[PDB]
């Protein structure tokens, strides 16, 4: 059941950034939050990708696949 | 619904190879 949510969460991406580079780093972005599982990190960089507020639904669109209690800290960090 | 979709999407996009 668990696989729309990616075709969901790639086309939503790319339907803001459409941009190839982009798509690249901020993929790499969430290969980090993985694998270093640190929420921090992520903020960090998806800053730099979304540093303007066209990218923003980009925290939205994290946060479902995000873990529910690091769904909540990341609403702590972020300030929207 | 949580350590479940993230790695989906993940690897979803490690087969890509985009």
């Amino acid at each position: 059941m668990d696989r729309k949510v990616a075709r969901e969460f790639r086309h939503k991406v790319d339907f803001l950034i459409e941009n190839d580079a982009e798509k690249d780093y901020l993929y790499d972005v969430l290969r980090m939050y993985h694998q270093t599982m640190d929420v921090a990190v992520l903020v960090g960089d998806l800053k730099l990708v979304i540093n303007e507020p066209s990218r923003l639904p980009l925290f939205d669109a994290i946060r479902p696949l995000i873990p529910l209690k690091h769904q909540v800290e990341y609403d702590q960090l972020t300030p929207r | 619904d949580d350590d479940r979709y993230l790695r989906e999407a993940i690897q979803e996009y490690d087969n890509i190879a985009k």
